[PDB]
């Protein structure tokens, strides 16, 4: 009664060939692939191709618990307002960070950092960014805010994860955020009691430390595989595939350590029949001819990046 | 501690570690559920004559290695649910005389296993159920030939090594229920009888093929598993029981001594002809709750042996079953499905059919003989072998004159039939063999029955009918128990009742218009023999 | 079409996972001991935190085409240049509506720039109805490169609505950030000046294509009834979800799974829970613990 040793290829990659052309005929809305002999042979026009090379070029754990804690705002009325009070278009949150260490006792560990604040403004449409202290003088750009009026108070969340981690490994006593109104070239909240807050989330210090699921090479070129002419280009892809089965493991409330982390790799969700599919996938543009002219169209989610369980 | 001749006892809780004040003559010892966090060899020693010792639930971490040794009269150990995980190599020294040792719920893994034990001749059962095993490599069972018997459920065994099972000749029962095995490429167990492969997450199952030497299994299961196809169990004669219930196992001699296959919540669609056959002697075949569309089972000797067919809650259309082929099925479920129309000798055919549940169908019966139905009706009015029949929520009209005048049955159901026009002597061939009759949610207007002249009647249910009288009791009733609820009773007189309190001992009328104050004799019959 | 669920089997599985689940996320050996748990509830603080982190704060090809920004000579140097605040760009509607007649057919589109060649520059990209207006889209940190680069502002709402009322020539501003105590950054027809000028690269669905299964089940978890745990203090039971359904052979469908396809999750949430680690409690998140919607892949 031994187990499965082996899997073989030769036949999963022959049925992935098999359902990638029924994928690729689907997405184009087409019942049989089109005649390719009556178009002249020659070369796709350039600035045909340039279109194609224009989509077809680039451009521009989290499984385990993680303890959540908060620091609160310093109070306005000592640290802020002496120098960076609160004026028409800027505010200021500033943080201790003897306390933020504490929370969090090394910089690794840091996980997530969300700033948190709650506007009292209800109906007046507002444009508002998010500065970090970079310097006794100097501010450093965060992200922005499109204020989307309601009537009612809500919270905000700004992830300061990045800004929050250097804080620990290299701030200073105090330190924190300038929120300011946007404003151009060519031209409110609590506490400025609910003030604002940074929800640390870390791993805590005492727990900081061909079978399974995974993605399998798979390269099919049109001309061969699928013996198609009628598509150009590309002359083929990487339709890498998943597999390895996940099982289901029962659980039991005692379990050793070194078998705890067989979840995080064969049932992260919880699931009641997990299976291995494809997490990340990104698009195929291709260039083919209907009638006589050539068509660039882009067919989303082909290639395969990763795969999880369920 | 209790004290028992040559027997202690102590309690749940209150010693922390092994007592040093027992009598040396003890020869059973309980300590389970107790503090104790090691077990030192000095205190324990004392007590050589131990035969038993429970220390079962304990916070047990450290064994003090030759402890168990020196006890060399020990035959059963039990040291269930510790802490031993978290130790002690050669905890467990040679155990001579030792006959059973449980280990489960001690979170024991692969590797800690193979040193935690050491030589046991003479061990029959060993457990290690509810632990994390993970792999059986090929150094596992070493050193324990006359194990017959071993535990290893709720693990997370996930990989069999070849030959992981070769130090133990003698096993006969093997039990990975709720395991992370996924497919299982070989079987060469000869010794084994019993094999739970149970709540795994098996795709495939296969087995040794034309083997050199016989197989002894008899009872395998292999359900709510992921098999995509049933198993070729070519190879496993003596296999006697087999449940592959819950899995995916689409269909496209090796099982002729196979007695009860529950092939149930499967997707099954369709079954071959040659399928059949190889299920000769077949007594039980559950295959409820699948897609099959139509039982084609008209071959002469087809399943000689079955006495229960289950098909309920497919989607079945039409049985083509053959007259004579299912000679002694005993029991045939049908609820849930769809028939509609059948040849009217489909039941009658049956030759030796006591249990008909059609319950969720549309069938319509006829009556045969007197007052002939349409075409596509069921003839029920001569199944003489049927002693319990269902028809509820068939979608019945009207019940035929000869409905049932030569079926000798005992309990009939006709429940949520609503609108049945029970025709005047429908049920008239049951007054000497019906015990019970139900029905309930008819909505009919007038009982069109003699149902004082059922001798045989012992229960009846009439609940949820518009139904306003009852008909004239004049005799000393068989009846034992009446049910009348929410229907349009005003009254109860003793010359329309009259004789059911020799028999009857429970009555139900809540609900009912009764006359406040015309009610009269009902109140007396609800002083004894009667209730609400 | 075809399936035989036991559904109290599938619950079943689920709630033996959800155990295994948790006490694996939070790599606990067996459940913590409650022998020295203070009594009475929980501090004020530990449930402000609580409460602070419990609340809330296509399948189908795409037509591709390229448009053209109209020559800058032509239109733009009459009205706009380049300066040390900002870029103005501007195309031909009628260009877009021939590129894409209707706006319902729209899917995406993207204004693709490209930057000649420095420092780390911020730069936002605003509309242009007119002269007097004002409407900012999104911007980028332009961190300094050695080679020139393709770089793309996703505007696929702005170019819908154009195609639904869009005039004959209309674009877009892209200007350097003015914190509010220059444009050094080089781009292509701005300054090869003539061509790989900004375009925008729309994805539609062309005119001859644009004319119970897989969901979520409800399933409420009792850690106290169903999993039997008392060092699980607030939340009293979770409402988890779990899905099913049958799959036929959608909008990120692909079969590279398996021979069979499967009905999977695709937006989970964290649960937040609090529970006593020996004397001190601890809030603890844990992520993808509730289902809320499930693909089929």
């Amino acid at each position: 009664l031994s187990t499965c040793k082996t899997i073989d290829m030769e036949l999963v990659k022959r049925k992935r060939i098999e359902a990638i052309r029924g994928q690729i005929l689907s997405k184009l809305r087409l019942a049989s692939p089109p005649s390719q002999g009556e178009v002249p042979p020659g070369p796709l026009p350039e600035a045909v191709l340039a279109l194609y090379n224009s989509t077809r070029d680039r451009v521009a754990a989290d499984y385990y618990a993680k303890e959540v804690t908060r620091v609160l705002m310093v109070e306005t009325h000592n640290e802020i307002y002496d120098k960076f009070k609160q004026s028409t278009h800027s505010i200021y949150m500033f943080f201790n960070t003897s306390e933020l260490r504490e929370a969090v006792p090394e910089p690794v560990l840091l996980s997530r950092a969300e700033l948190r604040l709650l506007r009292l403004k209800l109906k007046v449409e507002q444009h508002v960014e998010l500065y970090q202290k970079y310097s006794n003088n100097s501010w450093r750009y965060l992200s922005n805010r499109l204020l989307a009026p309601s009537d009612s108070p809500e919270w905000l969340s700004f992830d300061v994860t990045g800004v929050v981690r250097q804080w620990l490994s290299r701030g200073g006593e105090i330190e924190g955020f300038r929120l300011s109104a946007h404003c151009s070239c060519d031209s409110d909240i609590n506490g400025f009691m609910n003030r604002p807050f940074l929800l640390l989330m870390a791993t805590p210090l005492e727990r900081a430390q061909e079978k399974n699921c995974c993605v399998r090479q798979l390269y099919i070129d049109f001309r061969k595989d699928l013996g198609w002419k009628w598509i150009h280009e590309p002359k083929g892809y990487h339709a890498n595939f998943c597999l390895g089965p996940c099982p289901y493991i029962w659980s039991l409330d005692t379990q050793y350590s070194k078998v705890l982390a067989l979840y995080n790799q064969h049932n992260p969700g919880a699931s009641a029949a997990p299976c291995c599919v494809p997490q990340a996938l990104e698009p195929l543009p291709i260039v083919y001819y209907v009638g006589r002219k050539p068509k660039v169209e882009q067919l989303s989610n082909m290639i395969v990046r990763s795969c999880k369980c369920s | 501690c209790k004290m028992v001749d040559k027997k202690v006892s102590c309690q749940v809780l209150g010693l922390l570690q092994v007592p040093s004040v027992l009598p040396p003559d003890t020869e059973t010892l309980d300590l389970s559920g107790n503090q104790l966090r090691s077990i030192l060899a000095s205190p324990l020693g004392f007590y050589t004559a131990l035969r038993h010792l429970d220390l079962s639930t304990n916070e047990i971490s450290f064994l003090q290695p030759g402890a168990f040794q020196a006890l060399t009269h020990l035959e059963h150990l039990s040291l269930a649910h510790n802490r031993l995980a978290m130790a002690s190599a050669g905890g467990l020294g040679p155990l001579p005389r030792v006959t059973s040792l449980d280990l489960s719920g001690n979170s024991l893994y692969s590797g800690l296993l193979e040193r935690l034990l050491g030589e046991a001749p003479s061990l029959h059962t060993l457990s290690l159920a509810e632990n994390s095993l993970t792999r059986l490599t090929r150094h596992t069972f070493r050193d324990m030939p006359a194990l017959e018997q071993l535990d290893l459920h709720s693990n997370v065994l996930m990989d069999i090594e070849d030959g992981a099972f070769e130090g133990l000749p003698r096993l006969t029962h093997l039990n990975l229920s709720r395991n992370s095995l996924t497919c299982i490429s070989d079987f060469s167990l000869q010794q084994l009888r019993v094999l739970d492969l149970s709540c795994n997450s098996i795709e495939a199952f296969q087995t040794a093929s034309q083997p050199q030497a016989e197989f002894q299994l008899t009872w395998l299961d292999l359900r709510e598993n992921k098999l995509l196809h049933f198993p070729d169990l070519a190879a496993l004669p003596r296999l006697i029981y087999l449940n592959l219930s819950n899995n995916l196992i689409r269909l496209p001699r090796p099982l002729s001594q196979l007695l009860n296959l529950d092939l149930s919540y499967n997707e099954i669609e369709l079954i071959p002809d040659s399928f059949l056959e190889h299920l000769t002697s077949l007594c039980f075949l559950n295959l409820s709750r699948n897609c099959l569309r139509t039982f084609e089972a008209r071959r002469l000797g087809s399943l000689p042996c079955l006495m229960l067919l289950d098909l309920s809650h497919n989607a079945l259309e039409t049985l083509e079953l053959g007259a004579r082929a299912l000679g002694s099925l005993r029991t045939l479920l049908l609820q849930g499905n769809a028939l509609r129309d059948l040849p009217p000798y489909t039941f009658a055919n049956l030759a030796s059919l006591q249990r008909l549940n059609l319950q969720g169908n549309r069938v319509s019966p006829c009556g045969g003989p007197d007052e002939p139905g349409p075409s596509g009706c069921v003839a029920f009015s001569g199944i003489t072998s049927l002693r319990s029949l269902s028809l509820v929520d068939n979608e019945i009209e009207l019940l035929r004159a000869g409905a049932f005048l030569h079926t000798p049955l005992t309990e009939l159901d006709l429940s949520s039939n609503p609108g049945l026009e029970v025709a005047t002597g429908a049920l008239g061939g049951l007054e000497a063999s019906l015990e019970v009759l139900a029905l309930q949610g008819n909505g009919l207007m007038v009982l069109q029955v003699d149902l004082p002249c059922f001798i045989c009647l012992k229960r009846l249910n009439l609940a949820e009918n518009r139904l306003s009288h009852l008909p004239a009791w004049t005799q000393a009733v068989s009846l034992e128990v009446l049910d009348l609820r929410n229907n349009s009773f005003s009254l109860l007189p003793g010359s329309a009742m009259g004789g059911l309190e020799t028999s009857l001992r429970r009555l139900y009328l809540q609900g009912n218009p009764l006359s406040c104050c015309g009610n009269g004799w009902l109140a007396a019959q609800l002083h004894q023999g009667r209730v609400d």
